[PDB]
RNA sequence: GCUAAACCUAGCCCCAAACCCCCACCUUACUACCACAACUUAGCCAAACCAUUUACAUAAAGUAUAGGCGAUAGAAAUUGAUGG
RNA sequence: AGAAAUAACUUUGCAAGGAGAGCCAAAGCUAAGACCCCCGAAACCAGACGAGCUACCUAAGAACAGCUAAAAGAGCACACCCGUCUAUGUAGCAAAAUAGUGGGAAGAUUUAUAGGUAGAGGCGACAAACCUACCGAGCCUGGUGAUAGCUGGUUGUCCAAGAUAGA
RNA sequence: CCCAAUAUCUACAAUCAACCAACAAGUUAUUACCCUCACUGUCAACCCAACCAGGCAUGCUCAUAAGGAAAGGUUAAAAAAAG
C-alpha cells in the first residue's frame, strides 16, 4: 500500500501531536527553520550568472556547500564553523591517476576566553577561524551573542548564548554585586541582544532536552477529587441558598 | 576481552601473592609476544628496589640484617629478606651475603669515598672511582631498574660536578646525578651462565614453549 | 570419527547465546529485532 | 615504583558536561525520567544515609572516631 | 538444544537448579555460611474472622430481586460518605470530614499501596 | 581553515529543490589553507600604557599573536571598534 | 479505587511511567518497590530504558507489516460484502 | 476391481481513500527485595581486460554541459499541475 | 522459457498543414497494428553469527594398578591416550568403525569445568594444518534475477522462398 | 542458593613428612546484629551421534551379591569371511 504522508513529513508530524505540541510557537519556529551555514572550506560563487569561456554563454551558476564533519569533542568547544573534510583526491592532481582517501582536519588550540556578561573565564578548544572571528566581533562575549545557531554549530557555544542572553534578560544582579555601575555599563553595552524571559530559557536546547523541560514544566501530582467534588457542592449549595 | 591484569595490588607486603600467567595474550585477547605459556604455577614476592626507604616518621641512614637468602621463581638472581626497626622488605642480594649479615642503606655523601661493605647501598658520588655496582637508578628517588640480573657486576668510571659516569653490563657508558643510590658489589647467583637445561622439558618448565609462525 | 561436535552444556548455551549477550551490543538487538520482525517465538536461546 | 597499575583503579570520572559551568543555566538532567539517557547531562545527586541504619548492610566509621581510640601506639601480641 | 518449552528451575546444573525459584515469595535472607535466616514480618499472617452465628451462605436462593448494574463511582461514594456532613454544616479547613491530605503517617497506605489483599 | 573546491561540475538544482550529488562529487582539490597565508596584523586601542609599543589614546596595529595573548587579556589593550573610537577621544579631549 | 480517587485521586494503584524499552516499543513500566535509590542500583542501571538510532528503521518496517494486516482485514472484509449481496 | 480421479471456498494480489495502534520480564530475559554508555555506501556490474569513469507530472531535452571527449552521465532558466 | 525503441510497411482521420499547448512540416502529420527468452558458475564487496568440534592460551580441579628401579621427559605393563601393519566393512554398526597386531603410559602426559583469541582475521612443535562433518581461505543475510563470447533448454496446424567468396 | 564494615596481618612447600637429597619454588582486634529452616534438584530403560559394534569426567565392586542372551525354523551346495 501507500502511507498518507510521505517519509519526510514524518518528523513534522510529529511536532504537532504529543508533547512536542505544547511547546511554545517560537521554539519550534527556531527548530523547524533551516539556514545555510556562511561558507567556511569553499569559495563561494560571488553573484548569481556567469558568462563560461568554453563558449561564450550566460549560464546560472549555484554554490553546493562542501559537507563538512563534526566529531562529537567538537561539541564541548567553540570551533567555528570549521570542522573535518571527508573525501578524495586525484593522486598527482591529474585525473588519470588514483582515487585515494582522503581527510583534512583543522588545527585545534586550547586557549582563554573571559566572558563578561558571565565575568568568567572558560578554557575552550578553538581554531584560528575561530579567534580571527572573534576579534572581527570585539569580543567573545558580541560573537557567541550575535552569530546565529547556524554558524557556531556547537552545543556549548549555544548553552554560553543561553547564559548571556539570560542573565541580560533577568538584568540580575548576580554579575558583579558591590558595584552596579559595572553592572549597568556590561548590561547596557549588549542592549540591543535583550530578548524576553520566556524567549530566553528556550534558546539552545536539543529537542529532546526541550521535550523534557516541557514535561517538568507540566508534570503535577493530580488533585484530590476530595476538593473538586467539594467545591462543586459548595458551588451548588451556594446556588441554592441564593435562590 | 574481560582481562582485569593481575597487577591490581597497593599496599606492601613480604607475602608471596597470586601470579596469573598471559601466555603472550595482552588485554585484547591476541598472541602478542610468542613463545609464552604454561610452565609450574609461581608466587610473586613484592622485592623492593628503592633500597634507601627510611620506616615511617624516621630518617638517616639505617641498618638491616638479613634473615634467609632464597631462590626467586620470576627474578634470576636470588632475593633476601631484610630486616629493619620494624619493617621486612625483600631485595635483591649480592654473591656473597649469608643469613645472619648486616648492610648499610645511607644517602650521606662524605667528604670523600668511603670504603663500602660489598653489600651496603651508598649514593654513587659517595663511592670511589673503580668499584662495582649494581641495581644502580637512573635518577634520584626513583627506583632500581638498569643492572639487577643475574651475576652482573657494573662498573663506576667517573665523577665530574654532580654527576657520574658509570659502565653498564653491556659495555657502554652513562651519565647520572651523584646522588643516585646504587648498592656495591655483584648481583647474586653467579654462573648462571652455566645451567645447561639438559632438555625441552625443563623449557616447558620455566614457561617457553616452542611456537611455530611469528609473522 | 565425526558427527558430536555438539556436547552440550546450559550454561554455554545461556552465555553465547542468551537474551543477556544479544542485549548487551548493538549487533544483538538488532538480531532480537530481526526475530522479532520475521514473527519468532523464540528470540534467544 | 609505586604498587598498583593504572588499568585496575576505580576510574576518572567522566568529564563534565559543560553546561554545569554557565553561572545563570540550572541544566536539563535525566533525574526528573528516573533512568539514565546518552542525550542529557548526568546529574550531581545528594550524598545518600539512610536514615536507619540494617545490620546487614553497616559500615563502622572509620578506626579514629571508635570510643575506645588511643593516640599512643599498643603493641599487640595475640595468637 | 531446545529452545520452545518453557524455563524452570529443573533445567541446568546444579548452580542453576538452585538459583531459579518457582515463583514463591521469599520469607528472609542468607546469611553467612548458606544458613537462613526467617523473618517473622515477611509471613504473611492470615487474619481469618470468626464464622459464628453468621446468616449468609455461598449461594443465594433463586427468589431474589434483581436490579441494574451501578458501579461504584467517586462521586457515589462521596454523595453519602461526607456530603451530608457538609451539607448539616453549611447552614453555619477540610480534615474534619475525613478528608486525609497525606499519607505517611498511617498503615494502610493507599497510593502506593503498602498493603495486601 | 582549509578550502577546496570540486573536480567534477555539480548539476544545478534550482530554487526549492536542492542538489543531489553523487559518488564522484567528494573528489577536491587543495584551492588552499589559509594558515600557510602570509601573516596578518590586527589593529586595537589602549586603555594603558607599555612602553615598548606605545601609551594610551592611539591607534596600534600589532600582531595577532602578541596582541591577543598579552595585550588583550590583561586590560591594556581594547578592540578598534566602532563604538570605543568615540570613548577615547574624550580620555583626550579632557587633557 | 474510589477511596483511592478521592483521597490521592490516583488512577492506577501501583505507580508507573510511559517508558521505551531498548526496542523502541513504547511500553508501560510497572515499579518495582525497592529500598535504595535509583542511581545507586548496579541491575536497574544496566537496562536501557531508551533507544539507540539503529532501532528506528525496524520501528517502520513493524508500522508497515501491522497495516497490511490491517488493510487485507478490511479489503477482504468488504469482498465478502459484495458475495453477501450477490446471492 | 483396487489405487485413484473430480470439486469450491478458506484466503490472498493491485489500487483508492484515510496518517496507524492482575504478576513477571536487560542477572542465566519472562527472576518481589542494596553503593561504563550514542552522534562519506565498498563492490558485483559496462567499457566486450582494467587502472579515471559506470544510472538509484507533462515540456523545455536527452538540449546546454561532463567524459580513458570511449562506455556512458546530464541540468536549469521558463511551463503547468471505493474498485478489478 | 520472446518483455521494448529507432526507422520502415499496412490501414484509418486531416491535409500545406497535422496534433486536446511543448513537436514535426519542401506531402506531411496524428492514431493504431507488427518486432528483441529460461536455467547454471567458481567469484567480489558489505554487515551480522560462530572457538560446546578442532589449534593455542588462561583460572581453578582430577587421573595415572602391579613389577623392576629410587628424584629419571627411566624399563616391562593395566586404567587412559594415540592409531604402526594386516583383514573385515565400503549406503557399512560408523558420512572413518570392528578384530587382531602395535607406540606412549610420573610426563613436552591425559583429562572434566568456565573464559579468551573471529575470517586476509585467529591459531599453528609449517602439513596450506585447523577454526561445528565439504578451508590455497568459515558460515549466514544483503548488493543479487552478480556476470558468463561457455553448457543445456525454448511449447499449436499447414504452405512457400531458402547454404560455405572475403576483411 | 551465601557472607556487615574498617585496619591488621599473611617469609619457610607438597610428597605416610621424620631422616638424607633437591627444583620446576608450591585470617585475626574494634564497630553492628540477640533474628531461625524458607526456596529450589530428587522420576526412567536417559545424554552427543538423523535411528547406531561409535563418544562420554569422577567414586566404588576386579570378576562380580550387579547386569545380560552370541542361534526366527530348517539343510549343511558353490564363491566369500573368521578360526
Ligand atoms: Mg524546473
Ligand atoms: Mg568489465
Ligand atoms: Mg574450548
Ligand atoms: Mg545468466
Ligand atoms: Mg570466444
Ligand atoms: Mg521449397
Ligand atoms: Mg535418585
Ligand atoms: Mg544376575
Ligand atoms: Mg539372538
Ligand atoms: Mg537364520
Amino acid at each position: 500500500p501507500l502511507h498518507k504522508y510521505p517519509v519526510w513529513l514524518w518528523k513534522r508530524l510529529q511536532l504537532r501531536e504529543g508533547i512536542c505540541s505544547r511547546l511554545p510557537g517560537h521554539y519550534l519556529r527556531s527548530l523547524e527553520e533551516e539556514r545555510t551555514p556562511t561558507p567556511v572550506h569553499y569559495r563561494p560563487h560571488g553573484a548569481k550568472f556567469k558568462i563560461n569561456p568554453k563558449n561564450g554563454q550566460r549560464e546560472r551558476v549555484e554554490d553546493v556547500p562542501i559537507p563538512i564533519y563534526f566529531p562529537p569533542e567538537s561539541q564541548r568547544g567553540l570551533w567555528g564553523g570549521e570542522g573535518w573534510i571527508l573525501g578524495q583526491i586525484y593522486a598527482n592532481n591529474d585525473k588519470l591517476s588514483k582515487r585515494l582517501k582522503k581527510v583534512w582536519k583543522p588545527q585545534l588550540f586550547e586557549r582563554e576566553f573571559y566572558s563578561e556578561i558571565l565575568d568568567k573565564k572558560f578554557t575552550v578548544t578553538v581554531t584560528m577561524r575561530t579567534l580571527d572571528l572573534i576579534d572581527e566581533a570585539y569580543g567573545l562575549d558580541f560573537y557567541i551573542l550575535k552569530t546565529p545557531k547556524e554558524d557556531l554549530c556547537s552545543k556549548f557555544g549555544m548553552d554560553l548564548k543561553r547564559g548571556m542572553l539570560l542573565r541580560l534578560a533577568r538584568q540580575d544582579p548576580q554579575l558583579h554585586p558591590e558595584d552596579p555601575e559595572r553592572r549597568a555599563a556590561i548590561y547596557d553595552k549588549y542592549k540591543e541582544f535583550a530578548i524576553p524571559e520566556e524567549e530566553a530559557e528556550w534558546v539552545g536546547l536539543t529537542l529532546e532536552e526541550a521535550i523534557e523541560k516541557q514535561r517538568l514544566l507540566e508534570e503535577k501530582d493530580p488533585v484530590p477529587l476530595f476538593k473538586i467534588y467539594v467545591a462543586e457542592l459548595i458551588q451548588q449549595l451556594q446556588q441554592q441558598a441564593l435562590s | 576481552a574481560n582481562f582485569v591484569s593481575w597487577k591490581s595490588r597497593t599496599k606492601y607486603t613480604i607475602t608471596p601473592v597470586k601470579m596469573r600467567k598471559s601466555g603472550g595474550r595482552d588485554h585484547t585477547g591476541r598472541i602478542r609476544v610468542h613463545g609464552i605459556g604454561g610452565g609450574h604455577k609461581q608466587r610473586y614476592r613484592m622485592i623492593d628496589f628503592l633500597r634507601f626507604r627510611p620506616e615511617e616518621t624516621k630518617s638517616g641512614p639505617f641498618e638491616e640484617k638479613v634473615i634467609q637468602v632464597r631462590y626467586d621463581p620470576c627474578r634470576s638472581a636470588d632475593i633476601a629478606l631484610v630486616a629493619g626497626g620494624s619493617r621486612k622488605r625483600w631485595i635483591i642480594a649480592t654473591e656473597n651475603m649469608q643469613a645472619g649479615d648486616t648492610i648499610l642503606n645511607s644517602n650521606h655523601i662524605g667528604r670523600m669515598a668511603v670504603a663500602a661493605r660489598e653489600g651496603d647501598a651508598h649514593p654513587l658520588g659517595a663511592l670511589p672511582v673503580g668499584t662495582l655496582i649494581n641495581n644502580v637508578e637512573s635518577e634520584p628517588g626513583r627506583g632500581a631498574q638498569y643492572i639487577r640480573a643475574a651475576g652482573t657486576c657494573g662498573v663506576l668510571l667517573r665523577k665530574v660536578n654532580g654527576t657520574a659516569i658509570i659502565q653498564l653490563p653491556s659495555k657502554r657508558q652513562m651519565q647520572v646525578l651523584e646522588t643516585c643510590v646504587a648498592t656495591v658489589g655483584r648481583v647474586s647467583n653467579v654462573d648462571h651462565n652455566k645451567r645447561v637445561i639438559g632438555k625441552a622439558g625443563r623449557n616447558r618448565w620455566l614457561g617457553k614453549r616452542p611456537n611455530s609462525g611469528r609473522w | 570419527a565425526r558427527g558430536n561436535e555438539y556436547q552440550p552444556s546450559n550454561i554455554k548455551r545461556k552465555n553465547k547465546h542468551g537474551w543477556v549477550r544479544r542485549l548487551s551490543t548493538p549487533a544483538g538487538v538488532q538480531v532480537i529485532l530481526r526475530r522479532m520482525l520475521k514473527g519468532r517465538k523464540s528470540l534467544s536461546h | 615504583y609505586e604498587w598498583g597499575v593504572r588499568s585496575t583503579r576505580k576510574s576518572e570520572p567522566p568529564p563534565l558536561d559543560r553546561v554545569y559551568e554557565i553561572p545563570g543555566l540550572e541544566p536539563i538532567t535525566f533525574a526528573g525520567k528516573m533512568h539514565f539517557v546518552p542525550w542529557l547531562a548526568r546529574p550531581i545527586f545528594p550524598p545518600w544515609d539512610r536514615g536507619y541504619k540494617d545490620p546487614r548492610f553497616y559500615r563502622s566509621p572509620p578506626l579514629h572516631e571508635h570510643p575506645l581510640y588511643k593516640d599512643q601506639a599498643c603493641y599487640i601480641f595475640h595468637h | 538444544a531446545d529452545r520452545m518449552s518453557k524455563w524452570t528451575s529443573k533445567r541446568g546444573p546444579r548452580s542453576f537448579r538452585g538459583r531459579k525459584g518457582r515463583g514463591a515469595k521469599g520469607i528472609g535472607f542468607l546469611t553467612s555460611g548458606w544458613r537462613f535466616v526467617q523473618i517473622k514480618e515477611m509471613v504473611p499472617e492470615f487474619v481469618v474472622p470468626d464464622l459464628t452465628g453468621f446468616k449468609l451462605k455461598p449461594y443465594v436462593s433463586y427468589l431474589a430481586p434483581e436490579s441494574e448494574e451501578t458501579p461504584l463511582t467517586a462521586a457515589q461514594l462521596f454523595s453519602e460518605a461526607v456530603a451530608p456532613a457538609i451539607e448539616k454544616d453549611f447552614k453555619d479547613n477540610l480534615e474534619k470530614y475525613g478528608f486525609e491530605p497525606t499519607q505517611e503517617g498511617k498503615l494502610f497506605q493507599l497510593y502506593p499501596r503498602n498493603f495486601l489483599r | 581553515t582549509v578550502i577546496v573546491e570540486r573536480w567534477w561540475k555539480v548539476p544545478l538544482a534550482g530554487e526549492g529543490r536542492k542538489p543531489r550529488l553523487h559518488r564522484r562529487h567528494r573528489v577536491y582539490k587543495l584551492v588552499e589553507d589559509t594558515k600557510h597565508r602570509p601573516k596578518e596584523n590586527l589593529e586595537l586601542i589602549l586603555t594603558q600604557s607599555v612602553e615598548n609599543v606605545g601609551v594610551r589614546g592611539d591607534l596600534v596595529s600589532v600582531k595577532k599573536s602578541l596582541g591577543r595573548n598579552r595585550l588583550l587579556p590583561q586590560g591594556l589593550a581594547v578592540y578598534a571598534s566602532p563604538e570605543n573610537k568615540k570613548l577615547f577621544e574624550e580620555e583626550k579631549l579632557l587633557r | 479505587d474510589a477511596l483511592r480517587l478521592l483521597q490521592t485521586g490516583q488512577e492506577r494503584a501501583r505507580p508507573g511511567a510511559w517508558r521505551r524499552d531498548i526496542f523502541g516499543r513504547i511500553i508501560w513500566h510497572k515499579f518495582k518497590q525497592w529500598v535504595i535509590p535509583w542511581h545507586l542500583n548496579k541491575r536497574y542501571n544496566r537496562k536501557r530504558f531508551f533507544a539507540l538510532p539503529y532501532v528506528d528503521h525496524f520501528l517502520r518496517l513493524e508500522r508497515e507489516k501491522r497495516a497490511r494486516i490491517k488493510a487485507r482485514k478490511e479489503n477482504l472484509e468488504r469482498k465478502k460484502a459484495k458475495i453477501l449481496l450477490k446471492k
